[PDB]
């Protein structure tokens, strides 16, 4: 079962890696940031993978096609996960 | 290999 985690960034951003997209298999969670938005949720751990990014799926998406959705979700980007 | 901090 997948969670609908709320995350807002600081200068660190959203505090965690992705890998990937780079071939249609998905993106995951690489590692989490200690203190990071991520971590402080403590609702995503290094393996879970990014289902969609404020209502955008990205479980086909490619990495830079992750990675760009990820950095403009705005202040408040809602992940599925 | 790419990996991302976002």
């Amino acid at each position: 079962e997948p969670r609908k985690v709320v995350l807002h960034r600081g200068s660190t951003g959203l505090g965690f890696n992705i890998v990937g997209g780079e071939d249609g298999e998905g993106i995951f969670i690489s590692f989490i940031l200690a203190g990071g938005p991520a971590d402080l949720s403590g609702e995503l751990r290094k393996g879970d993978r990014i289902i969609s990014v404020n209502s955008v799926d990205l479980r086909a998406a490619s990495h830079e096609q992750a990675a760009a959705a990820l950095k403009n979700a705005g202040q408040a980007v809602t992940i599925v996960a | 290999r790419r990996e991302t901090q976002v």
